[PDB]
């Protein structure tokens, strides 16, 4: 029976989603030398991460694991939905932030060096999560408790709040993101011409990871939205929202095996 | 000249020194630190109410 | 180092006036400022505070929200605005000047004080009201406070002041065994941290004038009656 | 707590001002400036702008705020008082390009900075001087060089090479000899914590303040990509 | 030169000789019997966050309350350690400050870095500022240490190789001090003021006379460049620490080193050096970014002092021993018991 499978892999994901937002969280917080207003994203997205393995990822688990029936709560399945939809849409969010972050570094670099605090760290962080709230909020509007709404399944059902959810959540983010790294990538092009390596390589990576988690789910789940005629086979919606997840696995990898600093802390 | 006559002259004024015997001198470092051992708060740590960096 | 109080005069009860304080040869936004009263005949009197950098301001129930005090620190310059006026405003206004740090001596000097004619809080009490006494002599002067004016961090906040015949006051000892600079060292002071001594250990003519204790543990200062010595 | 309140208020109006000036330390750059005896450095400080132990010239370039730090009477002994410059943006170490027997003097001076355990984090902005009187001496044929570099005769001009227009070959193949013989120190123990800017610079050329300008934008540029973890 | 040289090199052999005469002993052998310093444990009990830069130097104004602490930000900045309260905060003409102290009275504070001029800065002015009330100009290299004797003399040590003693009133050196051969790096006084000893740069200190202006005694047995320099608080004996990570303790009386405190793992320099009330206790700061705290007779390391991010620059013990205070590279200053 594949709920075992579910089980198990539910279990390893946890795990390394849990392991890998510590590993982050415990070493900005004890290394001064990592404790920088550029390392202030990449906590943000752990954290995100860990909310995420802590309150939305056992019972997502749980779930799967008796075949995608629910048998608890509706109120608990509106609960997990909104909690879902904010911490994965901060974790997009904050991918996003990174994105500025990083472009801001290599656009206008005299204003951006180590001159952080309050207007552009603590503006755009917390834009990120309150953001994922107003994007999350609708679910505890209570838009689940329109007609048909079977309690032995949960799952959002409005066709206009998924287009417009998936449309804030990834649509709009996944251009921003891109644009950003193209425009950090020409920015580094546009200085090695005027002044007369990694960089080249880690955009790719950034970028390649972001699009194979979330591009499989956000299609899918507006596909859906678009065209409930439409026969998606229920095992690719489960993968594809599986495949969501892995980002907060690989988020602690790809925001810290490239970074000098955090090597240096992770060698010991 | 003058570098190495000034050299020798202030060389005599150190050799001519009525210096003393080390285990004399060791003890009295000993004995001042027996002596004030009483009243020094990084030896002997007071109690709170007697420190003045106290906690909030 | 300067203070010149400006306005005054004639006042019509139910009309308002602006005193101004200017100061000079002090770097007078590092100093918060005092206005006290001296009705004539009579005590001094605390009426409003502010700040370095104007943070902080306070006032006697006296004058609360009908007196305002303001600052302008580019003309380094005092205000007070009298919205509305009493006979029990009539009085020397005198502008003060304190700075408060660690071992830092507050209402170290005063103004000239300019002359205002009209057409629980900590009691402070001295026994004695004149004394009458020679040169050379030694003497004692006492006052008593309603609250313990020893603070649990060690300070004990009684200020002593003389005021000679035309004078305003000067600062005689700020906190009760610190004397003032530029005051002879024949003036001293102690006391019980409720009741408080200043003691002249030789007198001269120089001495001749009021003495004012005042406390300064919390708002609003509050002044003794003030001790006569006379010849 | 009267008078500790009004201290803590005027600590608070200290540390406005300390924030205040947070602000134009994190905005200037800090740039420490070295040079030979025969240097041009004091005439390349005219550039920029245009017993007493530093001197500090201060410049702007697009709004960006710049203080030079020239280390004046000193004693050659650099070892103590160079790690006051841990801090700085960069080092500017300057050199009469000029055939001298002393350029071999040069060359140990900037291998001493290059591998100061106190420096292993600071980039140096390296110019290559009066290249005029290089120009001057080589056109000459007056120039020495392989007589005591007994290896410019084996060297020979590099692809990386982009004269000026007009430049000699023998001019050119000099000026990138003494460049390269720099290089060759700082890419030996250079790890990519720290980077050289060579350039070719006269008694009067104003590009210095450019110079300076463009390889501190890049310094910080490698700084916020290390930070990033993109570089 | 030879004839001369010849007569220098007998006398310090001489020198070496009567040391070794007196050697009967070493401290080590007298403190063996005697019980231990029981391993110390400090807390930072105050931490002092307002500085820019680099905090290089700090010391204790003589109420064991305030304490004045220099950087390269170029301010000075007096704490209140018991309420964390900047009592001032002072511009300073040069930013590259390498040196701070207070007069013994509390009125009066000095500097001097970089720019070789040491100033002074009086407190207790009837305009309120603080301001300088005179700049000592002749110097000829950075100060590297400065000492208040009194509220008019204060003595000074530079990179020119000298120290030299001021009469404030006057602006003038009323001693210059020349034996050194290095670059002058610290100063103590002796609790008497009659004496002090400083270390330079050529692996020796040396004692003067400040009332004669003469060298009386040199001290050798360092590896490398002394830093830091420290009386034991009797006055008849100092500790010095270095860049080959030793401290070492002499006495005047006796000569000669009594103890070298080291250990294995311990590679990297030792910036700052002082002592407990007692003497019983040396307190040092390193590079590695941590104060190690020995027992100054035994020479075993008592403690550690953790806090610090970045180097380790200054330390001082206050003068009724209820604390240390730490300062470092990090621009903090810890206060620890
Ligand atoms: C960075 C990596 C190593 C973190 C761990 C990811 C693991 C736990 C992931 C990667 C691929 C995932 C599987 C992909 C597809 C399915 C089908 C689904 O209907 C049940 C779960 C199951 C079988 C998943 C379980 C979890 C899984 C095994
Ligand atoms: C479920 C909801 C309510 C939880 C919301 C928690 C949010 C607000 C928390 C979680 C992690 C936090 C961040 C963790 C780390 C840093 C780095 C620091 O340099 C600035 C603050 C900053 C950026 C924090 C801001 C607030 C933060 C983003
Ligand atoms: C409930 C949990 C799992 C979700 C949030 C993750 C945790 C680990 C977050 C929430 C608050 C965060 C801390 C808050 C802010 C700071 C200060 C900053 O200078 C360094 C990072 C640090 C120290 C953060 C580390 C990570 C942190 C502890
Ligand atoms: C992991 C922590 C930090 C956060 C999540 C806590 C979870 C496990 C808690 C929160 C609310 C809880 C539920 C509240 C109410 C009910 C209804 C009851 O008839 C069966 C149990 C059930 C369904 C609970 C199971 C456990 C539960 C889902
Ligand atoms: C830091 C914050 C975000 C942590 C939140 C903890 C989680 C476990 C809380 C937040 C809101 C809670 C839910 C709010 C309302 C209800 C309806 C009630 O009839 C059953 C329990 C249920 C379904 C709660 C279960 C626990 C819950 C999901
Ligand atoms: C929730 C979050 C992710 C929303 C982010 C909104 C984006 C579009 C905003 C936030 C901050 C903005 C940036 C702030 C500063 C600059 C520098 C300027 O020289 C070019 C534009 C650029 C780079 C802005 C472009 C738009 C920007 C990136
Ligand atoms: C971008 C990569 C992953 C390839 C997939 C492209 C996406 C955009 C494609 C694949 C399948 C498509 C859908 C297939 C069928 C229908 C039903 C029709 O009546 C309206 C359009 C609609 C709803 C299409 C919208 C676009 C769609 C979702
Ligand atoms: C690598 C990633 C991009 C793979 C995922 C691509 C998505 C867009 C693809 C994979 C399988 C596809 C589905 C396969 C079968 C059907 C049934 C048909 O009656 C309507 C279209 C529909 C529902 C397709 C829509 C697009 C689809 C969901
Ligand atoms: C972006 C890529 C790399 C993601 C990983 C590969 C994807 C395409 C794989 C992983 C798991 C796979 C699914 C697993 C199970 C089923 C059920 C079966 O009856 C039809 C195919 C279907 C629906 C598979 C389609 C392809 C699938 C979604
Ligand atoms: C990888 C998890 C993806 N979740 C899936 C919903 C779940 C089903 C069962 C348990 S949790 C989406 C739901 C839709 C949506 C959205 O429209 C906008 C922003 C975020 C999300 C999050």
């Amino acid at each position: 029976g594949q709920g075992a499978a579910a089980l198990v892999g539910g279990v390893l994901l946890i795990g390394a989603v849990l392991a890998g937002n510590s590993l982050v969280c415990v070493s900005v917080a004890t290394e001064r030398a990592l404790q920088t207003p550029t390392n202030s994203f990449i906590v943000s997205l752990a954290a995100a991460d860990l909310l995420l393995a802590l309150l939305v990822l056992p019972l997502f688990v749980y779930s799967e694991v008796q075949g995608g029936a629910w048998l608890l709560s509706p109120r608990l399945c509106d609960a997990l939905m909104a909690m879902d939809v904010m911490l994965c849409t901060a974790s997009i969010f904050n991918l996003c932030a990174i994105s500025v972050d990083r472009f801001v570094a290599v656009a206008v670099p005299l204003r951006y060096n180590r001159q952080g605090g309050s207007r552009r760290q603590l503006l755009l962080i917390g834009a990120t999560w309150l953001l994922s709230a107003a994007v999350a909020a609708p679910v505890l509007c209570g838009l689940n408790d329109v007609r048909g709404r079977d309690p032995a399944v949960c799952r959002l059902e409005d066709r206009d709040y998924v287009v417009y959810s998936s449309v804030c959540s990834f649509f709009l983010p996944c251009p921003l993101m891109l644009l950003l790294y193209w425009a950090t990538f020409r920015g580094l092009q546009r200085w090695e011409v005027a002044r007369r390596r990694k960089a080249m390589r880690v955009l790719p990576v950034v970028v390649g990871a972001f699009l194979l988690c979330w591009t499989p789910f956000f299609v899918v789940h507006i596909t859906q939205a678009l065209c409930p005629a439409c026969s998606v086979p229920p095992r690719l919606v489960s993968a594809v929202t599986w495949l969501g997840y892995v980002n907060s696995a690989l988020n602690p990898v790809i925001y810290t095996v490239f970074n000098a600093e955090f090597r240096n802390v992770f060698r010991k | 000249i003058a570098q190495a006559r000034k050299l020798v002259e202030q060389l005599k004024m150190e050799a001519n020194i009525d210096r003393i015997k080390v285990s004399k001198a060791a003890a009295d470092l000993m004995a001042y630190c027996e002596a004030h051992a009483k009243e020094d708060p990084l030896l002997t740590p007071v109690p709170a109410s007697e420190n003045p960096f106290r906690e909030k | 180092v300067q203070l010149v109080e400006s306005g005054g005069g004639l006042v019509q009860p139910g009309g308002s006036r602006k005193l101004s304080c200017s100061a000079s040869g002090f770097a007078f936004s590092s100093f918060g400022m005092h206005w006290v009263r001296q009705a004539p005949e009579k005590g001094l009197e605390w009426v409003a505070y502010i700040s370095s950098g104007s943070g902080t301001i306070y006032y006697a129930d006296t004058v609360k929200g009908r007196f305002t005090i303001s600052r302008d620190d580019p003309k380094n310059t005092l205000f007070l605005q009298m919205t509305s006026l009493r006979s029990e405003d009539t009085a020397m206004y005198y502008c003060v000047r304190s700075i408060y740090y660690y071992g830092s001596s507050p209402f170290d000097f005063w103004g000239q004080g300019t002359t205002l004619t009209v057409s629980s809080d900590i009691v402070m009490t001295q026994a004695t009201s004149s004394v009458p006494v020679t040169p050379g002599e030694s003497v004692s002067i006492s006052c008593r406070s309603s609250k313990s004016l020893l603070h649990s961090n060690g300070n004990t906040y009684l200020y002593w002041f003389l005021q000679r015949p035309g004078q305003s006051p000067q600062l005689l000892i700020y906190r009760m065994s610190n004397l003032a600079s530029g005051v002879p060292d024949r003036f001293s002071g102690s006391g019980s941290g409720t009741a408080f001594t200043l003691t002249i250990s030789r007198l001269e003519a120089e001495d001749v004038g009021v003495y004012y204790c005042m406390q300064h543990l919390e708002y609003p200062l509050t002044f003794g009656a003030g001790t006569k010595l006379e010849l | 707590s009267a008078e500790d309140k009004a201290a803590v208020e005027r600590s608070k109006m200290i540390e406005k001002q300390l924030q205040k000036d947070k602000q134009v330390y994190r905005a200037t750059h800090r740039l420490l400036l070295l040079g030979a005896d025969n240097s041009g450095k004091s005439t390349i400080v005219k550039q920029m702008r245009i017993t007493s132990g530093i001197f500090e010239t201060k410049f702007q370039v697009d709004k960006v705020n710049f203080h030079m730090f020239d280390v004046g009477a000193q004693r050659d002994e650099r070892r103590k008082w160079i790690q006051c410059f841990n801090d700085v943006t960069a080092i500017i170490f300057v050199v009469d390009s000029s055939d001298y027997n002393r350029l071999q003097e040069a060359l140990n001076d900037f291998k001493s900075i290059w591998n100061n355990r106190w420096l292993r984090t600071i980039s140096v902005i390296l110019f290559l001087n009066k290249q005029d009187l290089l120009a001057e001496k080589v056109l000459a044929g007056k120039s020495k060089i392989e007589d005591y570099f007994p290896e410019f005769a084996r060297y020979t001009t590099p692809e990386d090479a982009t004269p000026e227009p007009g430049e000699d070959p023998r001019v050119t193949r000099a000026k990138y000899f003494i460049r390269d013989e720099f290089l060759r120190i700082s890419t030996a123990s250079g790890d990519g914590r720290h980077y050289c800017y060579p350039h070719f610079t006269c008694s009067v050329d104003t590009e210095n303040a450019r110079r300076i300008f463009n390889d501190v934008t890049d310094i910080i540029i490698k700084m916020n990509l290390r930070d990033c973890g993109l570089f | 030169l030879d004839q001369l040289r010849q007569e220098a090199e007998q006398l310090k052999n001489q020198i070496r000789d009567a040391r070794k005469a007196c050697a009967d002993a070493t401290l080590s052998q007298i403190t063996n019997n005697i019980d231990p310093v029981g391993r110390i444990q400090m807390r930072t009990r105050r931490t002092l966050r307002g500085h820019l830069a680099k905090i290089y130097a700090m010391h204790w104004g003589t109420d064991s309350r305030l304490l004045v602490s220099a950087s390269q930000d170029g301010k000075l900045i007096i704490w209140d350690s018991y309420t964390t309260n900047k009592v001032h905060a002072i511009p300073l003409r040069s930013s590259w400050v390498m040196t701070c102290a207070y007069a013994p009275s509390g009125n009066y504070v000095a500097c001097g870095g970089l720019d070789n001029i040491c100033s002074i800065y009086n407190l207790k002015t009837r305009e309120g500022n603080v301001r300088v009330s005179r700049e000592l100009a002749g110097h000829t290299g950075y100060l590297s240490c400065c000492r208040f004797l009194d509220d008019n003399q204060i003595v000074t040590s530079s990179g020119d190789t000298t120290c030299a003693l001021w009469d404030i009133e006057t602006g003038q050196q009323t001693t210059t001090f020349t034996g050194h051969t290095g670059d002058v790096m610290s100063l103590s006084l002796a609790p008497d003021t009659r004496l002090f000893v400083s270390g330079a740069c050529d692996a020796s200190a040396k004692l003067w006379d400040v009332r004669e202006g003469m060298c009386r005694q040199t001290f050798t047995g360092h590896e490398s460049d002394i830093n830091a320099i420290c009386f034991f608080p009797n006055g008849n004996a100092f500790a010095t620490g270095s860049d080959d990570a030793t401290c070492r303790l002499f006495d005047l009386r006796a000569d000669q080193e009594l103890m070298t405190y080291s250990h294995d793992n311990i590679i990297c320099g030792i910036t700052s050096v002082s002592f407990s009330k007692s003497g019983r206790l040396l307190l040092a700061g390193y590079d590695d970014f941590n104060c190690n705290v020995w027992d100054a007779l035994k020479a075993d390391r008592a403690g550690v002092l953790a806090g610090h991010d970045n180097r380790v620059s200054c330390l001082g013990v206050t003068d009724d021993g209820m604390a240390v205070a730490t300062g470092s590279w990090d621009s903090f200053l810890k206060i620890w018991n």
